[PDB]
């Protein structure tokens, strides 16, 4: 749930646990005071979520990571094309 | 109305009711303009 | 009075022309009000019935309100001046700052390292 | 030196900003409270 | 297995002088030679080489010859003069990846396990590095056969050495674009690197020469990567990419404003240091 | 002992005032057991007072205090467990079960309102943690307390 | 800086110039109540016995400190008018008596107002200090003075607050000092070299 | 099929094009993420999923025309931005 769910209600999860929403909050309390699962729950609209910082850094930082992987990716095909031309059009 | 034509204030006047609402436009920090107030002065202090 | 938002006082000066006729000039003063609030009728005017913005300028119900209401928007409706307001498309450009500003960074580096 | 060819003829600034906001407002703001005790 | 290679100017010229001393053949000759060196920490090194005599005729272009007596005696001499130096692979003069270099490496794989080749340039012009090294890799797949020993270009660079920098930088004495301010970045990569992206842009355009006219293999393994390129187009200027950009530019130009602010005060203090040198010298000397 | 009694009565220096009871117990080592076993009280109470609760269990786990076991050192270990787990009724059962030796000394009587505030806000910030916009009725439920005192007390927290 | 030099009040002495030690105590509390925030006030001046026993003889100053710390807002304006009145009639504080209470008012308004978000304007007249139109014109000139971070609604009778970042406010004084020093070195730059 | 404009679909659309009910599509797409043919995120409350990375497929001689056209103006983007560098940055280094 913490891996794949960006944001879920406080009824769908409790339906996936087959128990109370109160017992569900007791389950989500002792793990975030253990801070082994980071979550920011709600009890007015029940809109609870996982792994939500603000990130002033990792947007453009991971964007630059996509830049580096991008330039490596266009670096990959470039020397791959030439030999493929050479196994048809050498002599 | 000429303060919107001059653009002094942005938000709407409830001309039917009578009140003048105004939005809360904050975070001018994420604008091009403090870099503009810089850029007026960067080249200036380079010139001096 | 034409400088600030004084409008009805201008029509009071159209109630007081003391020197002589001044008619040829107050009719161009008519027209320069006509395009004025024909232009600034387009503001954040959330909904107005066919009374207020109707009788501020000159015209109650001739088809001059069809001339403005069909020249521009503010469409003739169920006692309704339609407030259309998008104001959404033109922001959110980094590219024009990434062109002009990329020019200006080089304009920094010219008078930073190169002797003149 | 210091000639001026003539063709024609802290202690203060933070105080002056106090004058800038509170130029002429509530000078003797001492009894208005006791005058608002009965009106408010 | 191999990370990258290290190439020296000594071996780099040491192909070229041999190309000159065979330069009287005129018609056609590739300069095949034995590449010598080490590799440590999985980092390939090339320090020395020589060139084996080699001839090859165009008709039945699969008839190659390496004088292994010339291999063994001269490598024995080089081991004798330097036991640290050893074999590292081979090389050829490499205009455009000759065909016998599928089994030259197989002919002398019994000397080096990663018997590497090096393609060089004899007519030096590009906007990059005219130094190349492949590696021998065989991988049976689901769209061919067994013997799939194709060559894969391990990344390459010209490595330096404290011994050779003295004599090499003596051998320039000509032009040297030092005084690294911002200009070295601005020119070696902001001018030059964009034209580096020009050619890699242009190479898939040269492959795109198969729409109805080019060679027979259509797609299979070319389009997953390009599909990952156009998949990997970056984020547009609307979502939050604007906001953190104006945020951090809005932080960077602060520090720029500080440094530019102080620099003028420095030069002003120096001007005071010069007018004291003026006013108490004009009266003193006369 | 009384070099730490008055310094604890002014609450100025729990470190050196702790050290006076430590030196008092080291002087009371194996020659005066009734003063030694009450000298454990004024150091471990000064340590829970110091809000370092684990070192109480580190000291009584030491073999010097394994000799001097008793009811009152367990009455300190339960308080150390109470401020260890950071909850109010955990301490209220500790006063309730061991009231005969906890609620016995005239200065020990006047240490529990401030500890009640420290533990009140301690379990408070324990429970306030996991969430977003919330109700005060649910926090009065989960604390099991009123809404006016929690509302004013949390207002004292944000103020 | 004045309270920071008035930090000790222990090594300070029964002076020739402040022959009342307690007048020195009144001075350091009057400068401390602006000079430091709640954490400092909630440890330093509230727990000091050496500072406590000297305002122990002070009936008003002990009240005037505790009316602010104990959220006694209505009498705080009364004792505020007292101390401001004597400060108006005081040497060395008569240069800045208007500067004092214009910071005291916005300080208390910051204190109460930075607790809640939806507290209405009519709540504050009876529990805070009388005069609805006074709170009207008083907060209006402070939001209009560009401080006191909130945004008041009028014709539904509710006061709303926000929270700003430490960016644009911290940006502001930087462009102030930058323009100030630019004026300085520009002016001197024309002073030297003719 | 969906462009890089959005490439964000909803469980109503999954229940339309796969005609499978509302309380199975989450298990389906979590199974898809567990296999790893697709890489994306799951929002529950807005009933949408931000699918990012897809398993790459094959294509004919017609899609290379579209990739040709997307290559085409991407060339002159590099030309157009680089010409500012050559023109404006000329006097720094000849």
């Amino acid at each position: 749930m913490a891996k794949y769910y960006t944001r879920i209600t406080m009824k769908r999860m409790a339906q996936l646990l087959d128990l109370s929403v109160d017992e569900s909050e007791a389950f989500l309390s002792n793990l975030v005071v253990n801070k082994t699962i980071f979550a920011k729950v709600d009890r007015l609209a029940g809109i609870i979520n996982f792994q939500r910082p603000k990130d002033p850094n990792n947007l453009l930082n991971d964007w630059s990571q996509k830049l580096n992987s991008l330039m490596s990716l266009v670096n990959k095909t470039t020397h791959l094309i030439a030999k493929e031309e050479m196994i048809h059009n050498l002599q | 109305a000429k303060a919107i034509r001059d653009g002094v204030i942005e938000a709407s006047i409830n001309h039917e009711k009578g009140y003048v609402q105004s939005k809360e436009m904050i975070d001018i920090y994420s604008t091009r303009e403090p870099q503009l107030a810089f850029h007026q002065r960067i080249s200036f202090c380079l010139d001096i | 009075y034409l400088m600030e938002g004084s409008y009805n006082k201008v029509f009071l000066a159209k109630g007081n022309i003391p020197a002589e006729s001044y008619t040829f000039f107050i009719d161009i003063l008519l027209d320069t009000i006509r395009d004025e609030i024909a232009g600034c009728i387009e503001k954040a005017y959330e909904k107005i019935l066919f009374t207020e913005a109707t009788r501020i300028l000159f015209f109650n119900t001739p088809k001059k309100m069809t001339d403005y209401a069909k020249k521009r928007g503010w469409v003739l409706g169920p006692n309704n001046y339609y407030s259309f307001a998008s104001q959404q498309q033109k922001p959110e450009d980094t590219t024009i700052p990434s062109t002009e500003l990329a020019k200006q960074v080089i304009e920094y580096a010219r008078q930073l390292e190169m002797i003149v | 030196m210091s000639e001026k060819k003539q063709p024609v003829d802290e202690d203060n600034w933070d105080d002056d900003n106090v004058e800038d906001d509170f130029s002429n407002q509530l000078r003797a703001e001492l009894e208005k409270h006791g005058y608002k005790m009965e009106t408010s | 297995a191999v990370q990258k290679v290290v190439v020296h100017p000594l071996v780099l010229l040491s192909v070229v002088d041999h190309f000159n001393r065979i330069g009287k053949v005129g018609n056609q000759k590739r300069v095949v030679g034995v590449l010598l060196g080490s590799w440590q920490k999985k980092v390939l090194d090339v320090s020395n080489s020589f060139a084996v005599p080699f001839d090859e005729d165009d008709k039945d272009d699969s008839v190659w010859f390496l004088d292994h007596d010339y291999l063994e005696n001269m490598y024995g001499m080089f081991k004798k003069v330097n036991a640290r130096e050893r074999i590292v692979g081979w090389y050829h003069t490499g205009p455009k990846l000759h065909k016998n270099d599928i089994a030259i490496n197989e002919l002398m794989k019994r000397y080096c396990p990663n018997s590497v080749l090096v393609i060089i340039d004899v007519k030096p012009k590009d906007l990059g590095l005219p130094t190349e090294a492949y590696i021998s890799v065989e991988e049976v797949h689901d769209d061919g056969t067994p013997t799939s020993k194709t060559f894969e270009h391990v990344t390459s660079e010209i490595g330096a050495e404290e011994a050779e920098e003295v004599g090499v930088e003596h051998l320039l004495r000509d032009i040297k674009d030092t005084t690294v301010g911002t200009l070295s970045q601005r020119i070696t990569n902001q001018v030059h690197g964009l034209k580096g992206l020009n050619s890699k842009l242009l190479d898939i355009r040269s492959y795109l020469e198969k729409v109805a006219t080019g060679k027979l293999p259509i797609n299979h393994q070319i389009i997953y990567q390009l599909q990952d390129v156009f998949n990997l187009l970056p984020d547009v200027s609307l979502q939050e990419f604007v906001k953190a950009f104006y945020l951090k530019t809005n932080d960077q130009m602060v520090v720029v404003y500080l440094a530019s602010l102080i620099r003028s005060v420095v030069a002003l203090h120096n001007l005071i240091n010069n007018k004291i040198a003026n006013r108490d010298a004009e009266k003193k000397e006369g | 002992m009384q070099s730490g009694i008055i310094h604890a009565a002014e609450e100025k220096d729990w470190k050196t005032a702790y050290s006076y009871f430590y030196e008092a117990f080291e002087g009371y080592d194996s020659i005066d057991s009734p003063k030694a076993i009450t000298s454990l009280k004024y150091m471990l109470l000064c340590k829970i007072m110091l809000n370092t609760p684990e070192d109480v269990q580190a000291l009584v786990s030491g073999k010097l205090a394994l000799r001097y076991a008793g009811r009152q050192t367990e009455a300190l270990k339960c308080v150390a467990q109470a401020s260890k787990n950071r909850s109010l009724a955990d301490f209220e059962k500790a006063l309730t079960d061991y009231r005969a030796e906890l609620r016995d000394d005239p200065i020990i009587s006047t240490h529990l309102a401030k500890l009640y505030d420290n533990l009140l806000e301690q379990n408070l910030i324990r429970v306030i943690e996991p969430f977003s916009r919330v109700q005060i009725e649910h926090i009065s439920s989960l604390i099991k307390l009123s809404k006016a005192d929690v509302e004013r007390k949390l207002s004292q927290m944000i103020l | 800086q004045a309270a920071e030099l008035f930090l000790d009040t222990v090594s300070t002495f029964t002076s020739y110039e402040l022959m009342d030690y307690k007048t020195f105590v009144t001075y350091t509390v009057y400068v401390s109540m602006i000079a430091l925030e709640r954490p400092d006030l909630r440890e330093k001046v509230i727990k000091g016995a050496e500072i406590l026993e000297v305002l122990h003889s002070l009936p008003a100053v002990r009240q005037y400190l505790f009316s602010l710390y104990e959220c006694r807002y209505s009498v705080f304006f009364q004792s505020l008018a007292v101390v401001e009145q004597e400060m108006k009639k005081d040497w060395l504080f008569a240069p800045h008596y208007r500067y004092y209470v214009r910071e005291m008012r916005i300080h208390a308004y910051s204190q109460l107002l930075e607790s809640y978000r939806s507290l209405t304007l009519g709540y504050m007249a009876e529990a805070f200090g009388v005069g609805v139109e006074f709170i009207d014109q008083e907060l209006s000139r402070f939001i209009a003075a560009g401080r006191l971070h909130c945004k008041i609604d009028k014709v539904n009778e509710i006061v709303e607050t926000n929270r700003p970042d430490s960016k644009n406010w911290q940006y502001q004084e930087t462009i102030k000092k930058g323009d100030l020093l630019l004026n300085r070195v520009q002016k001197l730059s024309r002073v030297i070299n003719m | 099929t969906r462009p890089a404009n959005h490439r964000q679909l909803t469980f109503e659309e999954i229940a339309k094009s796969a005609k499978i009910t509302v309380n199975e599509v989450e298990l389906l797409v979590m199974k898809a993420l567990s296999v790893g043919l697709v890489k994306g995120s799951i929002d529950e409350v807005d009933k949408r999923v931000h699918m990012t990375w897809v398993q790459p497929r094959v294509l004919d001689l017609q899609q290379i025309k579209g990739m040709k056209d997307r290559l085409e103006f991407w060339c002159t983007d590099v030309k157009s931005m680089e010409m500012l560098v050559e023109h404006q940055a000329h006097d720094i280094l000849t």
